[PDB]
C-alpha cells in the first residue's frame, strides 16, 4: 500500500542480474520482450517493489 | 476464439510467406512443457473476439 516508488535514472541497466533467483519465478512483461530492453532506452524507470 | 494468430516468431516473415512451424523458441535450458514463464512464450494466440 505504501509501495516504494524507487527512481532509476542516469545509471545503466544490468538485466543479466534479473536471473539466478528462485527457479520458475514469474517474469512476465507487457509491451516488450524482457531480452530487448538491453537495446532500448527510456527517460526514467520506476522500480516499484 | 477458433481463429488464432501467430503472435511471435524468431525472425520476421518474408513477403507473401507462410510459416506453420509451431516449434517453441526456448531461450534457456528449462523445457517449456507448455508452461508460460521464463524463456518460454507460446507463438500462437487466440483472437479476442
Amino acid at each position: 500500500y505504501a509501495w516504494n516508488r524507487k527512481r532509476i535514472s542516469n545509471c545503466v541497466a544490468d538485466y543479466s542480474v534479473l536471473y539466478n533467483f528462485a527457479p520458475f519465478f514469474a517474469f512476465k512483461c507487457y509491451g516488450v520482450s524482457p531480452t530487448k530492453l538491453n537495446d532500448l532506452c527510456f527517460t526514467n524507470v520506476y522500480a516499484d517493489s | 476464439y477458433n481463429y488464432r494468430y501467430r503472435l511471435f516468431r524468431k525472425s520476421k516473415l518474408k513477403p507473401f510467406e507462410r510459416d506453420i512451424s509451431t516449434e517453441i523458441y526456448q531461450a534457456g535450458n528449462k523445457p517449456c512443457n507448455g508452461v508460460a514463464g521464463v524463456n518460454c512464450y507460446f507463438p500462437l494466440q487466440s483472437y479476442g473476439f
